[PDB]
């Protein structure tokens, strides 16, 4: 595990070990943000904050933990706080955002969580705090609803 | 509806957009 051996640097003080974690997170962790609908003008801002704070609190990280775990769950708290307010291509971007905006929350994160950044189902359960089988649950329930206003939109 | 042709698009979609991430401000801090 690459992020591992990364992951132990930064915690030792190694700030290139850590700008490789965040060139190799840092696209995922905008992907995410921009799939929740959060404007462009707070996008840059967010990913910069998780990228400080897990600086900040390395000296309270395992290394031998899954570091993109570690981070989505900084990274997804200071998300929600700002995607409940949501506002060429991308005109592209918007309607991505809107569809995914229609999911209740709890489908929402998973999904993206698990179909946009790719986190396997018990990377994403690790990250929001549940059972896997209730990821299953809510993935099921997700891609219900975006076949539902996929059919009612084409 | 083909939902994982949907969420391909919208991997893509999102990842496109997202590529200009700035390593350089974030060791800045
Ligand atoms: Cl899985």
């Amino acid at each position: 595990d690459a992020d591992r051996i990364l992951a132990a640097q930064a915690a030792s003080g190694n700030q290139r070990a850590f700008g490789q974690l965040v060139a190799r997170h840092g696209v995922a962790l905008a992907q995410a943000a921009r799939s929740f609908g959060i404007p462009e003008t707070d996008v840059d801002d967010v990913v910069q904050d998780t990228f400080v704070a897990a600086w900040h609190a390395l000296d309270d990280f395992d290394p031998d933990r899954p570091f993109r775990a570690w981070l989505f769950r900084i990274g997804l708290n200071k998300m929600r706080d700002l995607y409940r307010f949501r506002r060429a291509a991308r005109l592209e971007l918007a309607r991505v955002a809107s569809t995914l905006g229609k999911l209740d929350t709890g489908s929402r994160e998973v999904i993206v969580l698990t179909a946009i950044v790719g986190m396997s189902q018990p990377e994403a359960a690790a990250v929001l705090g549940l059972s896997v089988k209730a990821v299953e649950g809510r993935i099921g329930r997700a891609r219900a609803k975006l076949s539902a206003l996929l059919d009612a939109d084409s | 509806a083909d939902v994982e042709e949907w969420l391909t698009h919208a991997r893509k979609v999102t990842q496109e957009a997202s590529i200009g991430v700035d390593v350089t401000s974030i060791q800045e801090c």
